[PDB]
């Protein structure tokens, strides 16, 4: 594909922009999905897992 | 000529068990010349590799040497035949009619051109046949056969490169 | 006579026993009159002195052997028949036949199938061995056995071992192959806890003319694709009878009401010219759509306010939309804007839904890490069937049965299924050898490559 | 010869416009006496090569 | 002329035989004719993707835009679209709301057609300088940024997969080496180090050693930046006031749960690209005086074992030279008659160090160091990397850059090890509490054959087990492997990793049992360690074996490539002490009972090599004499470490 | 290249397309009908040479190419009629001119094709009728062949028209037999498992031409007691009561070997011994195929039982304990007497022209291979030398004997027949070499060690092996 092929698609619709859009172009100068839920829910399950393991330990110190 | 296809070095391959030295009993070493006549024996991979012919059988032609001498006489190089049949009695009335000859009984079994014209079907190609196209005075090699065939003996290097 | 009372017979080694290979003898390499050995572990070929089976149990002391064909354990070495009831497992293990109610009862799966090693598992979740990088066709084909359909059509050898295939066909193999597999990954009593793909894999690469081998990888979606393919023309036998059972239990109907465009470098009346002499008309293709390829929407590759993870999410409902009739599509064909529109004229049983999460870039091959929100639990197509047969469809309730994630790059990347299960409720997720359990909501979590949803 | 014999077993087992080509490209350099040393092709003592005198 | 001048004809100008070369010239000349007749016909008549796509893009856009805003708006845009292409280098949204949707489509485009060309780009610039094509010093630095960038995207991208995937570890897993960990600690009865008392004996002599071995890092340059003196002026300040400095420090550990940005580049090494870490300056001090402690108060408890390798007891090389010393000191330790063969696998964790749960380590640190001061390093673990304008987190991969990566290294190995090693060997390992064992001995001579596992060597990131497996053992090994994994095809030996630096003889020489045996070994140890946690590749480990078919037992310690060959099958082999040879004598009997053939890694000479080109390449306008001194201390540095294995 | 054409000419019947069939196989005996597969023939053609011509029937008398029956046909096999002619037999196994004697193993160069090479190699030994393919306890998928020409084309249909991967081919071998030169050493007492049998066999060399004469099946077993206890006792000039012992015919029907029954009636019961008779003679048959020196066909032998314990019960006398027991003392009988392997000699009639006997006869000197017979051709110029090159030394000796004559000699070879190797195989003095040839006196104990080696059998084989005390 020509390098002018390329964005031959997008500059055939590009002149659609109207002259006050081609003139408001400012300066360069100025239900849904929780990805973090369950990883949050899956951490906070093996870190109790782990400290009821972690509450049968004989001798670990703690400095207040 | 350069390799067709890169080949791997001798130590990419590591003492396999039907690769290993210690096993193969060495009595002649196998040639270049001997695992490019039977490539699908004496080669691995033979990729592309294409045959060669059988040995055609031998042309056993005696070629003349002296016009004086007939055309079919049995020659000195030729070996010679150990003369040493339950052929029926003549008591019997097997008899020809008078007409009955040999077809080529006038025809003689020898002639002036006939060991000539036995000469020529042992010949190079333009010589063996009869009947040829005109080619082109650059398309006919006269040298050709020359180094095709095996180098002459004690030939110097440069002549043999 | 001798039968039901040797003493040989306390000698057979069960763990070594595995009948997953082919069927070949050692020595002779011949697949006539073969005979594997229960305590060598090997099989031989013959059945009697002078054959090779009496000189490897006389040399070897194995003298309790089995015949691959007859499936009769026999005392070679006397070439006395044994008759023992208790050794039908060894039977079983080599030739699993399901009876004709047992192949319907596998919703009713209750209690876990315990392997003749120490191993508790259930059938159906088991592993293929990859050997080598036969990941995808592994995972296409533990996710094919979850059908209950296929699963039923393959565990029943009566429903092909008639099929009018012509002699000199290599093709039949893959009909005949695959239903082995089937049926050894359903074995309630296997001898071990998992099946080798080793004979179904090799017949695969052998009937695909160099693609899709076990050594190099390939892509899941060909390969379902092409099995797919394979298994409707050889289930066909000898005529064009397209109501093959794959066919009818995982194809559908899909109406493209697609469309051209005119040109984009014309004014108006030379486009109008064309949208009115059918240069630009809009035709009904209707075709049998066995896969559709739900395509993801490519990664903004730009983040957000929302959002915390930058994995950009979709949900289901519009990435299927596509399909449906309003949505319209553009082709860009040589000289030429096809501008197209598909509709869902009619619903597979099963229908496989395989998203192309992997594109080629201008210098590269790139994967489209977007995430698909699909609930696991209930779906309804409905809403993007076609309008003239809508109330045709009287079920459109749609779960689903089984994912297959390609986790991991492009380049070097892994193959894993996570499939729902059926008799229990747990969408286990099942490794090329490791069967773990996965979370339902981990489940939506993982992109997903290929799908495969029960209408119920 | 002999020790060439058994390294060539053993190995078996395991610009500049140049105008005349170097003797170093040329081949026939073979250890064995018996395709060495060729019986020529003598035509049954009635033929012999070409171009010789 | 050699056919033509023979007999009365010798040698002469007369040869007249000229129609071969007449027909060369001649088909010579039919050849070139269509070439110089379409010269002569024609004398008569009457890689740069980016510019390239910036200008393009740019051309499409003043041909769109009006005359009216050609004017001087085509500057605006040109800014807009190097504001998009900086902003997806460094994952900074690119947001104009006051731009055209066309508009931003097409620069949307743009950018992706500049980012996947860079891309290409940066792959093929990699693979060039790992190969050890010709650059300079400007494309050198190009490629390493573009590198940079691309890794940091990478591993960004890869802790928002962690965690929307959440914890890999499972939770059954990880409380069942938790629950493995607490019994070898109960069984090791390792005294918990507690925090830094108010009055702690040698907290002077640590504080004041870890200041030291943070200061040696500035040497003496032109200048430094404002951080670097900043933290010049801060080690100055320490060491003026060490108590303060000292109670600083307590506070910071017991408070400062969340610091700050902690600064990534990328080390330019030819091969293998390695990050450098910086802390922030008073951040770094409470790291180093915090690492000094635990180092001190492991070393005290001896909590770290001794098959963890780096150590100051033993230099590497000297580490090399006592395993194959060791290795022959076992019983019976080359004895192949019987049918025994021995197998040492060298493994390294995979991605040991990026894999490492943050969360387990704070789980499991708090059984060894002080629940405070195991949260305090949990959170130091878990920072901001800033790098130019890219800034991205950290949850799931401990930073090697803190000064207490070494002690959070060695825990996590030990933790490892004592999977991998299990119970009974490691404890076997390690001896009795009371009279603890040295290295690679065991406490009694039936106590070295109690299990295949015989000697072993956890290095940094990098396992080396050595198993002496009996016949019976090795056979079963076999056969369970193949239960588990069958290869009915034959083709185990089609991936078995061998030495090639070595010749073929010495070689493993990949036998039947002998790749059988080992891909058990190889299974048997991957199967043992958690593949959530770490797990030891196939591929980039090595497993050798040493049996009636392999008389050479190879291994590559410490980037010393050496080979064991025992006398019993080098015989008829006199003993010639070459540079290279290291004669491994017995230990009671002290007669050389094998021969351990040395040899310098080919990582060590890749990386030797990488090292000159570097030197060479990166002189530039140094003078001459710090182009020598470099060299020099390369070369002092090669010869020093492999000092026989160079010859 | 995927389906096989079986061909042959029907004795009787009419075999037509659709029939079902009876293919019995190979060794489809009476007693043992288990090689039968009942097949349905289909589809057959007229033997024309370059185009077929199809046809419904085949009256008994002309040429069938079946198609369908070739599942079970591995080598040669006879249709019959499924459902009737319930007592019928196979037509006799072909019976070979010449021997073959050359082995080579074959490997694929990527493993896992490896199914693929082996349809492939059961494909061309079903093609080709006297190759004999096997895989021994090393894995070696030996192929053997008649000579040199013949292997080549077996690769070059192998790895171009059946299995298309490449496979690799090790360097060609000569298949060693092994032979006993002195008699027995000793009486070797072995006894089967229980210890309920205690047989005893003295070995000793076969007298010479009786060898020749039972492989050239002259002296056949097959005939009644009068006549070979006739041909034995006059052609042999064996005692009129040793030859009335005799037992089997060695390892085949037609075997180099002979078992006879030397037990002396005043201690062992005849009835008794031919009790365990037929487990003796299967031992002894299974003992000279295999061989105790280099797990190869032992020839030129007589094994003679000298004496025998034997157990009344058969669960205790006889079954499975007998024919062991039998292996082991057949091979303490034949390593006890001196052993020597031996070497196929391959005649070879080299027609080349008078003038150039002469580098023929020096070409074949570094061969190891003395000249027979020279002599001209009567009528022809070129003469036709005659002589016996070993084939073990015989690998290439065609290519040579036309590259040494300017490609003006012809050669051929054949199995003649078997020679002693000049040294000895039980000889732990002679060191070998990887890659030096062995010299003309070590080469008995070389071939040995290599073919224990190659075949992955111990390395060592005792006097002391398989003997009953150790």
């Amino acid at each position: 594909p020509k390098i002018q092929q390329q964005f031959s698609d997008l500059k055939r619709k590009l002149a659609e922009v109207t002259e006050e859009e081609w003139l408001s172009i400012p300066e360069v100068g100025d239900g849904e999905l929780d990805m973090r839920k369950i990883g949050q829910a899956r951490n906070t399950l093996m870190d109790m897992r782990l400290s009821q393991v972690s509450d049968s330990v004989s001798g670990q110190t703690v400095v207040d | 000529f350069e390799p067709l296809v890169r080949d791997i070095n001798l130590q990419d391959e590591d003492w396999n068990e039907f690769n290993d030295i210690n096993k193969i009993i060495i009595r002649q070493p196998i040639r270049t010349e001997y695992k490019i006549a039977f490539p699908y024996l004496y080669n691995n991979l033979p990729h592309h590799v294409h045959l060669t012919w059988y040995h055609t059988p031998n042309v056993v032609f005696i070629k003349t040497e002296d016009p004086d001498l007939p055309a079919f006489y049995f020659d000195p190089l030729i070996n010679p035949i150990s003369h040493r049949e339950p052929l029926p009695d003549d008591d019997e009335e097997f008899e020809l009619p008078e007409f009955v000859e040999p077809f080529l009984k006038d025809t003689p079994l020898y002639t002036d051109n006939t060991a000539n014209g036995i000469a020529l079907l042992w010949a190079p190609r333009p010589f063996n046949l009869r009947s040829g196209r005109t080619r082109r005075a650059l398309d006919i090699p006269l040298v050709k056969n020359w180094y095709r065939e095996h180098c002459p003996a004690g030939q110097p290097v440069k002549v043999r490169v | 006579r001798r039968s039901r009372h040797c003493p040989y017979l306390d000698t057979i080694n069960r763990s070594v026993l595995d009948f997953d290979f082919e069927k070949l003898c050692s020595i002779s390499l011949s697949h006539i009159n073969a005979y594997a050995c229960l305590v060598c572990g090997k099989y031989f070929q013959g059945r009697g002195l002078k054959s090779h089976a009496y000189i490897h149990s006389v040399q070897f002391s194995h003298h309790v052997f089995l015949n691959l064909h007859t499936l009769k354990f026999y005392c070679l070495p006397d070439n006395y028949e044994i008759i023992d009831s208790s050794l039908e497992d060894i039977t079983y293990v080599l030739k699993p036949t399901f009876t004709k109610q047992q192949i319907a009862n596998l919703d009713k799966q209750a209690k876990l199938s315990r392997a003749y090693d120490g191993t508790t598992y259930l059938p159906g979740i088991v592993g293929l061995n990859n050997i080598k990088a036969n990941d995808y066709a592994n995972a296409v084909l533990q996710a094919l056995s979850n059908v209950p359909p296929l699963r039923n059509y393959f565990l029943e050898e009566d429903n092909y071992k008639n099929i009018k295939r012509p002699p000199g066909d290599i093709m039949f193999l893959l009909v005949q192959r695959f239903g082995e597999l089937m049926r050894k990954l359903w074995n309630p009593r296997n001898f071990k806890a998992h099946v080798s793909p080793h004979e179904m894999l090799q017949a695969v690469v052998l009937c695909s003319k160099k693609t899709f081998q076990i050594t190099k990888q390939g892509d899941g979606v060909d390969f379902l694709s092409w099995f797919l393919n394979a298994l409707h023309s050889a289930l066909g036998g000898t005529k064009k009878k397209k109501k093959t059972i794959v066919t009818d239990v995982f194809q559908g109907s899909m109406r493209i009401f697609t469309k051209k465009l005119p040109h984009p470098d014309l004014p108006a009346e030379e486009k109008e010219q064309l949208l009115h002499n059918d240069e630009y008309q809009e035709t009904m293709v209707e075709s049998t759509f066995m896969y559709l390829t739900l395509d993801l929407p490519t990664a903004p590759l730009y983040k957000d306010e929302k959002e915390q993870l930058i994995i950009p999410q979709v949900p289901l409902f519009n990435i299927l939309a596509k399909f449906n009739g309003i949505t319209e599509k553009e082709y860009k064909t040589y000289k030429e804007n096809f501008l197209k529109r598909f509709q869902l004229t009619k619903l597979p049983p099963y229908l496989i839904f395989c998203i192309k999460r992997f594109t080629k870039n201008n210098f590269f091959v790139e994967k489209n890490p977007t995430i698909v929100n699909f609930p696991i639990t209930n779906v309804d197509l409905r809403e993007y069937l076609s309008e003239e047969v809508q109330a045709v469809h009287k079920n459109t309730t749609y779960d689903l049965i089984a994912n297959i994630v390609h986790d991991g790059k492009p380049s070097e990347g892994s193959y894993r299924i996570h499939v729902l299960h059926h008799g229990t409720g747990k969408w286990y997720e099942l490794q090329d050898l490791q069967v773990t359990d996965i979370l339902p909501q981990m489940i939506t979590l993982s992109e997903a490559y290929i799908q495969i949803w029960k209408r119920r | 010869d002999k020790s060439k014999e058994l390294h060539a077993i053993k190995e078996r087992y395991l610009r500049k416009f140049v105008f005349e080509w170097d003797a170093s490209e040329d081949t026939s350099i073979d250890y064995n006496p018996l395709y060495k040393e060729r019986h020529q092709v003598q035509l049954l003592g009635r033929g012999f090569i070409a171009g010789i005198d | 002329y050699y056919r033509f001048n023979t007999g009365p004809v010798g040698k002469g100008p007369g040869c007249g035989f000229w129609a071969a070369g007449w027909r060369v010239w001649l088909f010579f000349m039919r050849g070139i004719t269509p070439l110089l007749e379409r010269w002569l016909g024609n004398l008569l008549a009457r890689s740069h993707f980016d510019l390239e796509l910036r200008a393009a893009v740019m051309h499409d856009i003043l041909d769109m835009m009006p005359e009216g805003i050609k004017q001087n708006k085509a500057r605006t845009i040109l800014q807009h679209l190097s504001e998009a292409w900086r902003c997806w280098k460094a994952n900074i949204p690119w947001k104009v709301p006051g731009l055209p949707t066309p508009i931003e489509n097409m620069i949307l485009r743009y950018v992706k057609a500049k980012a996947d060309w860079w891309t290409n780009t940066a792959h093929y610039n990699r693979e060039r300088i790992r190969r050890g094509a010709t650059v300079d010093k400007t494309v050198c630095k190009k490629n390493l940024g573009r590198l940079t960038r691309l890794y940091l995207k990478a591993e960004q991208e890869r802790q928002h997969n962690y965690l929307k995937d959440g914890p890999y570890i499972t939770a059954e897993e990880a409380v069942a080496v938790y629950t493995t960990t607490v019994h070898w600690l109960e069984s090791r009865r390792f005294s918990p180090i507690p925090f830094p008392p108010l009055s702690y004996k040698h907290d002077t002599k640590l504080l004041i050693l870890a200041l030291e071995r943070l200061k040696e890092a500035y040497s003496v340059k032109s200048r430094l930046n404002q951080s670097q003196r900043e933290e010049l002026g801060l080690i100055e300040q320490a060491y003026d006031n060490p108590h303060e400095a000292l109670s600083r420090i307590k506070r910071h550990l017991l408070t400062q749960r969340a610091f700050k940005e902690v600064g990534i580049e990328f080390m330019d090494l030819y091969s293998h690209l390695v990050p450098v870490y910086d802390v922030e300056p008073l951040e770094k001090i409470t790291d180093a005086y915090l690492d000094q402690y635990l180092w001190y108060e492991a070393d005290k408890r001896r909590l770290f074992p001794p098959w963890i390798k780096p150590a100051d007891t033993e230099p590497p090389p000297l580490l090399v030279y006592k395993w194959c010393q060791g290795i022959n000191n076992l019983q019976d330790v080359w004895e192949t008659s019987e049918g025994e063969c021995n197998v040492m696998l060298e493994s390294r964790f995979e991605k040991m160090y990026e894999k490492i749960d943050l969360t387990l380590l704070n789980r499991l640190l708090r059984l060894i160091v002080d629940h405070n001061i195991a949260d305090y390093m949990t959170a130091k673990n878990n920072v901001v990397i800033n790098y130019k304008d890219m800034n991205h987190t950290n949850s799931y991969g401990i930073i090697r850059g803190l000064q207490f990566a070494s002690f959070i290294v060695q825990y996590y190995g030990l933790v490892m090890d004592l999977l991998v090693l299990g119970l009974h060997r490691a404890s076997e390992m390690a001896g009795p509490p009371q009279m603890p064992n040295d290295f690679l001995s065991f406490q009694d001579i039936a106590t070295e054959a109690a299990h295949p596992i015989r000697l072993f060597c956890r290095y940094i990131d990098r396992i080396h087990i050595f198993f002496r497996f009996t016949a019976d053992e090795a056979r079963d090994l076999i056969q369970r492997y193949l239960t588990e994994h069958p290869d009915p095809n034959n083709e185990n030996i089609v991936g078995y990793n061998n030495k090639k630096c070595w010749p073929r003889d010495a070689r493993m020489r990949l036998m039947k049992h002998d790749v059988n045996l080992g891909r058990a070994v190889f299974w048997d140890i991957k199967n043992r360690l958690p593949r959530s946690v770490t797990t030891v590749q196939w591929e980039n480990s090595f497993v050798s074996v040493y049996s009636k078919d392999n008389p050479n037992l190879l291994f590559n310690m410490c980037g010393f490539e050496c080979r064991i060959l025992p006398k019993c099958r080098t015989s008829y082999e006199e003993f010639t002490h070459k540079d290279g040879v290291w004669n491994l004598q017995n230990e009671v009997t002290k007669e050389r009972t094998a021969q351990c053939f040395l040899r310098v890694d080919d990582e060590s000479m890749q990386r030797f090599h990488n090292r000159v080109r570097q030197i060479l390449m990166a002189s530039g306008s140094t003078t001459f004499t710090k182009i020598v001194n470099k060299w020099n201390t390369a070369l002092i540095g090669l010869m020093t470490y492999f000092r026989e294995a160079v010859v | 290249g995927v389906q096989f054409h079986a061909f042959g000419r029907v004795l009787s019947g009419t075999i037509h397309a659709g029939q079902p069939v009876k293919v019995l196989g190979e060794n489809y005996t009476l007693e043992d009908e288990e090689d039968s597969q009942i097949c349905t023939v289909g589809r057959l053609w007229i033997s024309v040479a370059r185009y077929h011509i199809e046809v419904n029937r085949v009256p008994a008398g002309n040429w069938v190419l079946i198609e369908g029956v070739d599942q079970p046909i591995v080598k040669t096999a006879t249709i019959t009629e499924p459902r009737g002619n319930e007592e019928a037999q196979i037509f006799r196994p072909l019976k070979f001119n010449t021997t073959s004697v050359i082995k080579i193993a074959v490997e694929p160069v990527n493993p896992s094709e490896l199914p693929k090479m082996l349809d492939g190699l059961r494909k061309v030994n079903k093609s080709y009728p006297s190759l004999t393919t096997k895989v021994e306890e090393s894995g070696e998928h030996v192929i053997l062949g008649t000579g040199e020409l013949y292997l080549d084309c077996v690769m070059h249909d192998l790895r171009k028209m059946y299995s298309e991967i490449d496979i690799k081919v090790a360097d060609p071998v000569v298949t060693f037999c092994e032979t006993v030169v002195e008699t027995s050493s000793l009486k070797c007492f072995a006894e089967t498992p229980n210890k309920k049998n205690k047989i005893t066999m003295i070995a000793e060399p076969l007298e010479k031409g009786l060898a020749e004469d039972i492989e050239n099946e002259v002296v056949q077993i097959t005939w009644n007691r009068k006549k070979l206890g006739e041909f034995f006792q006059t052609k042999y000039d064996w005692d009129l009561l040793a030859a009335r012992s005799i037992w089997a015919f060695g390892p085949d029907a037609t075997g180099p070997n002979i078992l006879v029954d030397d037990t002396l009636p005043s201690e062992v019961d005849k009835a008794l011994l031919g009790s365990v008779k037929d487990s003796i003679v299967q031992g002894f048959q299974w003992g000279t195929r295999e061989g105790p020196l280099c797990d190869e066909l032992i020839r030129n032998v007589k094994f003679k039982i000298l004496d025998a314990v034997v157990a009344q019960e058969p669960l205790h006398r006889g079954g499975g304990q007998i024919i062991p027991t039998a292996r082991r003392v057949v091979y303490s009988a034949f390593l006890m007497a001196t052993p020597r392997l031996m070497e196929p000699y391959y005649f070879v009639e080299v027609q080349a022209p008078a003038d150039c006997v002469s580098a023929v006869y020096t070409v074949l000197a570094r061969r190891r291979g003395h000249v027979t017979q020279d002599a001209p051709i009567p009528g022809s110029p070129l003469y036709t030398i005659k002589a016996f090159i070993p084939a073990i030394d015989s690998f290439g000796f065609e290519t040579d004997l036309r590259t040494h004559t300017q490609g003006q000699a012809f050669s051929l070879s054949v199995f003649h027949h078997w020679q002693i190797v000049p040294g000895d195989p039980l000889d732990k003095s002679i060191v070998i070499r990887p890659l030096e040839p062995q010299p003309a006196p070590h080469l008995a104990r070389e071939f040995m060690i290599k073919t224990r080696r190659r075949k992955g059998l111990s390395e060592d084989v005792s006097i002391s092996k398989f003997f009953d005390d150790p």
